[PDB]
């Protein structure tokens, strides 16, 4: 008998991209809007992911 | 949303409620069977110490 071990998922992780550049800062998200989607399609990649 | 004609015929009221949070935050005025991200609760400050 022989073990064969393969991984199948990875941890679900997600990560709010606002939060994490401009936590708790109106100053600060107002600027991050001027990048457009690029805040939002990261947040898909990894909800896709 | 802006018809043919550039008039505007409807319109999500963003923080309504959930649902229109998750039109608005879908880009569209129909939302398909499913579960979907679309804010952060937070708690906010009451006092400034
Ligand atoms: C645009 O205007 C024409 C009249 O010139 C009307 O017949 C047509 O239905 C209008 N389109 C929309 C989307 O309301």
């Amino acid at each position: 008998v022989t073990t064969e071990i393969l991984p199948v998922s990875m941890t679900k992780t997600s990560v709010d991209c606002t939060m994490y550049i401009c936590g708790d800062s109106t100053e600060c998200s107002n600027l991050l809007l001027q990048y457009g989607s690029f805040c939002t399609q990261l947040n898909r990649a990894l909800t896709g992911i | 949303k802006y018809n043919e004609n550039g008039t505007i015929t409807d319109a999500v009221d963003c923080a309504l409620d959930p649902l229109s949070e998750t039109k608005c935050t879908l880009k569209s005025f129909t939302v398909e069977k499913g579960i979907y991200q679309t804010s952060n609760f937070r708690v906010q400050p009451t006092e400034s110490i």
